[PDB]
């Protein structure tokens, strides 16, 4: 999507593993505000819009 | 005479969907809503 | 909560070898990312080396690519920086930084880092 139309999509009732994001070997700036990335997969939160 | 659909005409602002699988017959249900 | 004490500096002729270390004390398991900084005289402090503690992936700048390597020792909680094939443009102040928010390449001064005391590396 574009920056004039980046939709607030509700993708619900799923899972999302981030260990395959951790070993993707292509990330430049991985910044997780509020909570640490090491405790991101085991504990989650609501309102998981992307 | 096998299909009729005039119950709504509105398709904006959907949030959730769910699709599953379903006198002689007696059917029972209970509908309640506690804390979301 | 993260305290870094670094050492391993000194003077050597160009073409020699040196080895820096940066000992980490405190919340070791919260540290996710080790970055090595370098500030030349008359220049802004830039980034040289990078290390992810979880994955082990290394990132290097273009001026130090093929000559500089970085390694982690989890038993001593100390990151290592080995310098091979040194040139006299590397005379600078070196710093070690520990991150607890994730990994970001390239290194930037304005982000939150736990900063070391700094050491002098002089080559000629
Ligand atoms: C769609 O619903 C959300 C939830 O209240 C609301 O904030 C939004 O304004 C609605 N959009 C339109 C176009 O009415």
């Amino acid at each position: 999507a574009s920056v004039y139309a980046w939709n607030r999509k509700r993708i619900s009732n799923c899972v999302a593993d981030y260990s395959v994001l951790y070993n993707s070997a292509s990330f430049s700036t991985f910044k997780c505000y509020g909570v640490s990335p090491t405790k991101l997969n085991d504990l989650c939160f609501t309102n998981v819009y992307a | 005479m096998e299909s009729e659909f005039r119950v709504y005409s509105s398709a904006n602002n959907c949030t959730f969907e769910y699709v599953s699988q379903p006198f002689k017959n007696l059917r029972e249900f209970v509908f309640k809503n506690i804390d979301g | 909560q993260v305290q870094l004490v670094e050492s391993g500096g000194g003077s050597v002729q160009a073409g020699g070898s040196l080895r820096l270390s940066c000992a980490a004390s405190g919340s070791i398991s919260s540290i996710t990312y080790l970055g090595w900084f370098r500030q030349a005289p008359g220049k802004e402090r830039e980034g040289v080396a990078a290390l992810i503690t979880v994955n082990g992936h290394t990132y290097y700048a273009d001026s130090v690519k093929g000559r500089f390597t970085v390694s982690l020792d989890n038993a001593k909680n100390t990151v290592y920086l080995q310098m091979n094939s040194l040139k006299p443009e590397d005379t600078a102040l070196y710093y070690c930084a520990a991150a607890a928010w994730g990994y970001a390449w390239p290194l930037h001064q304005d982000d939150y880092w736990y900063w070391g005391q700094g050491t002098q590396v002089t080559v000629s």
